[PDB]
């Protein structure tokens, strides 16, 4: 693989105590503390920008202000492809010696700094090389250090004419150099339709590449792909994660409402996914009736629609954002019919897990049985292989997914049952309310009342909704 | 028009020159445009023995953001090949910092040689006027450590040589080394009637043969 | 109380401590007392042949702008006194940067050391396990350089001397040197009983004869 970054080990910044993150390259950098990502931009600039390590070090850019201990950033850089790759070229060019011939892929910059109290100057002093245990005397030929001659901090912070001509100032003159965007909030002054078309060429075109992308606003992320977000965490004492974001081939046709939906999620504390848009009118009016503050403590609903959970699982797991799904078991035919079902509803959550797919069950649907017989039969069906699976839905329950009974229409009666006969006047009104589910449970939730909004919300089946809200 | 010629360069160029200099301006010119119409980190390598010829070249260049080295070919291995990765290829027990006097040793054995370069940190030549062990040392370098090949191979992407009938076997080596297993251009200027400094170790027949021999290295005549 | 004798010190101080390390403490004390009552650009050299006590002492020492030397004696001299000032004492043709091996010349005559140093660029040691050429050598670019005695005089105002038992005649004479011909502070501390590297060429009964004829470095018990 072509050169990328691999690993940044801040140490002892303004406000980063100790803190390993990877990187890759393409970079997107989020979340709570504004200041910590602030902090992590100038971290960057300080290692690779020669613009800012001449001002050196002051006492509010330490930890606490300690200035006894250290600052330590040590940059981990991976090298390989060197035949092709022309910035691993380019870097390994300008580096005479400090290369072992044992390890030629990886490659440390670091930054010590020791603050004096005779100057009050904490002075910069690179020492960069290829192993921490052995570092040779770096060149320093004045105040042009020689990694200046290799990395070129273009720093974007505000407009979109600038974002268009910086691909053409640094191709037709900064081809020597290795570019590294450190992109700052470009959301200032751009309209959202302004911010798709950034995304768009900063995660698809090679013109932006090794840039530090930092956002606010979702619409900066409906591109992703290949890159590594950073969360920061919402505590004082900054946490970041990271993760590479990458489409298989499976999800490249869905990838544009992938990552549409995932995007608005990333900034979220908890996630809940959901498949259909009736639940998404459900959950939200529980929750506007009991906690409007949802959206505000931290949540969000997110659509999945079909496709599978493992990319969005592998991506709220790896930031460290609260992990909550609400699904339905739901047993959908393939090829010949009448005999043939997947487990869908419980596949998905086996996958998860890991584990491996059950079996197409098999189900003896006599032909003249159908409508409201099959639909009897099918849900007997799931309650049977609901209570076959105890120990699977109680893993499920213990690494925070919920599984319904049968579905979630059939949960939300079990929740309330004369509040749905009241508002629907029918027998049966789960039937009635599967017959159109979009208009049906807009009826629903037009004539749903608080107190069956707190007894949905308390219920045990909908739990979900419980640890969304959190204590 | 041999001017058209030499603007239209192309790949490597040899070019068999006159007596009285003349070389220089050549040198001068193809520098010049390598350097204007290259956009890339790439660098050049020109070489020379002579050391006023070198301080002239400086002299009529201007200064360079990207490393361009100015040398002789001794001074040029035992500043960037020698001396930074001596520790890497041999371990860090040999001595990365060192003056060369020629005579000092004056042995006839190869292993005494090696043994008394390793011990005792003294580097001479061969009791034999003829061949350099600097190439050779610099050949040995380069074919057991990767990283010495990576920084030749991504550093200079051709690299220029003149008054290549001085050369002896072991320089050529080193160049053929360069060009072949690390694929760098190579841009080398000789004149077949300065054929005097072999007494002093110069041996131009395998110049002469790849004159003639190889195909690769296109012949120019220069007026 | 003998606290209370540590902290007004004056001048130079001579201290009798015992075993089991002790004078490590009281070194590091009196390091940073003088340092916090320093207002100038006076440095402060510390030395020690044990490379983890020099280790231990940075590492509880913060980070000082003024330069403060800690090392071994023979690297304290081959480092700041020998390597820059080797070309200015003695001409631009003796070498600058060298290595130190001690079992590489072995021989008998002063005089055949000094033509194997000038010429094969070999730095060891007397046959006679006793002495060491080094401060020798320190003390001959000492007396016929004006720059290095000017350097010394300015740079360090007290030398702190370590495990001076171990010391024999020749950096003796280099520390009376600099105590005398250049008026530096010196803060030397010794055990008396610590004499059992004698074979690796410690002769303290000048250490002792100083304890005993010198009246100028006062005598001081520890406890």
């Amino acid at each position: 693989g072509p050169m990328k970054f691999s690993n940044i080990t801040i140490k002892n910044f303004r406000n980063f105590e100790k803190v390993n993150i990877n990187l890759d390259n393409k970079n997107v950098i989020f979340g709570m503390n504004d200041i910590g990502k602030t902090n992590f931009l100038y971290a960057l600039r300080f290692l690779l920008d020669k613009e800012i390590r001449k001002f050196g070090f002051n006492k509010s850019d330490y930890h606490k202000h300690d200035t006894s201990k250290k600052i330590e950033i040590i940059l981990t850089l991976d090298l390989s492809n060197y035949e092709k790759d022309e910035d691993t070229k380019k870097l390994i060019s300008v580096v005479k010696g400090a290369r072992t011939s044992a390890n030629a892929d990886v490659f440390y910059i670091a930054l010590e700094s020791k603050y004096d109290d005779k100057e009050l100057y904490g002075n910069i002093i690179l020492k960069w090389g290829s192993e921490l245990d052995n570092l040779i005397d770096i060149p320093g030929r004045g105040n042009i250090n020689a990694l200046d001659n290799v990395f070129k901090v273009i720093y974007i912070n505000p407009k979109m004419l600038s974002y268009s001509i910086y691909n053409y100032l640094a191709k037709k003159k900064y081809e020597d150099k290795i570019v590294i965007y450190l992109i700052e909030e470009p959301e200032i002054s751009l309209h959202r339709s302004m911010q798709i078309a950034l995304s768009k060429q900063l995660f698809e075109q090679s013109t932006y590449k090794y840039f530090f992308l930092s956002t606010h606003s979702p619409e900066l992320l409906y591109e992703m792909d290949n890159t590594r977000l950073i969360r920061v965490h919402s505590t004082e004492k900054v946490v970041c994660s990271s993760h590479m974001y990458n489409v298989e081939e499976a999800y490249g046709s869905v990838k544009k409402k992938l990552n549409k939906a995932l995007s608005s999620a990333l900034f979220a504390e908890r996630v809940l996914l959901i498949e259909g848009p009736s639940e998404k009118i459900l959950f939200e009016k529980v929750l506007d009736e009991v906690e409007p503050e949802y959206e505000l403590n931290g949540g969000f609903l997110l659509e999945v629609g079909g496709t599978y959970f493992n990319h969005y699982v592998c991506t709220l797991n790896d930031l460290g954002i609260t992990h909550i799904i609400k699904t339905d078991n739901d047993l959908k035919s393939k090829k010949g019919k009448k005999g043939v079902y997947e487990l869908l509803g419980l596949n998905r959550c086996l996958n998860l897990l890991g584990r491996e797919n059950l079996d197409e069950i098999t189900i003896d649907i006599p032909e003249d049985i159908k409508g409201k017989k099959k639909k009897e039969r099918l849900n007997e069906r799931k309650k049977e292989i609901f209570k076959q699976y105890k120990n699977e839905v109680g893993e499920f329950l213990g690494e925070r997914i919920y599984l319904s009974e049968i579905d979630l229409e059939n949960d939300l009666y079990s929740a309330i049952g004369e509040s749905m006969k009241r508002i629907f006047e029918n027998e049966d009104p789960v039937h009635y309310l599967q017959k159109s589910k979009l208009f049906n449970m807009v009826e629903l939730v037009n004539n749903l009342s608080t107190k069956d909004c707190f007894d949905v919300f308390e219920h045990e089946k909908f739990a979900c909704l419980k640890e969304l809200v959190g204590s | 028009m041999s001017r058209e010629q030499i603007i239209k360069d192309g790949g490597n160029i040899l070019v068999t020159a006159g007596a009285g200099s003349g070389k220089t301006t050549i040198l001068v010119s193809k520098i010049e445009a390598d350097l204007k119409e290259n956009k890339t980190h790439y660098s050049i390598a020109a070489v020379t023995f002579t050391n006023k010829a070198a301080k002239e070249i400086e002299g009529r260049l201007g200064y360079s953001s990207r490393g361009n080295f100015i040398g002789t070919n001794d001074g040029f291995v035992e500043s960037e090949i020698i001396r930074p990765f001596i520790k890497d290829a041999f371990g860090n027990d040999y001595p990365d910092n060192f003056t060369a006097e020629y005579f000092d040793n004056q042995f006839a054995s190869y292993d005494k040689g090696l043994q008394v370069l390793k011990y005792q940190n003294i580097l001479g030549t061969y009791s034999n006027p003829k061949k350099n062990f600097k190439f050779q040392l610099a050949l040995d370098i380069l074919k057991k450590s990767l990283v010495a090949r990576q920084y030749i191979f991504s550093k200079y992407f051709k690299i220029f040589i003149d008054e290549y009938q001085d050369s002896d076997k072991d320089m050529h080596n080193l160049f053929m080394y360069l060009k072949d297993q690390l694929k760098i251009k190579l841009f080398i200027v000789g004149d077949p009637k300065q054929s005097i400094y072999i007494w002093r170790g110069a041996e131009p027949e395998n110049f002469n043969g790849l004159i003639e021999n190889s195909t690769d290295f296109n012949k120019y005549h220069l007026t």
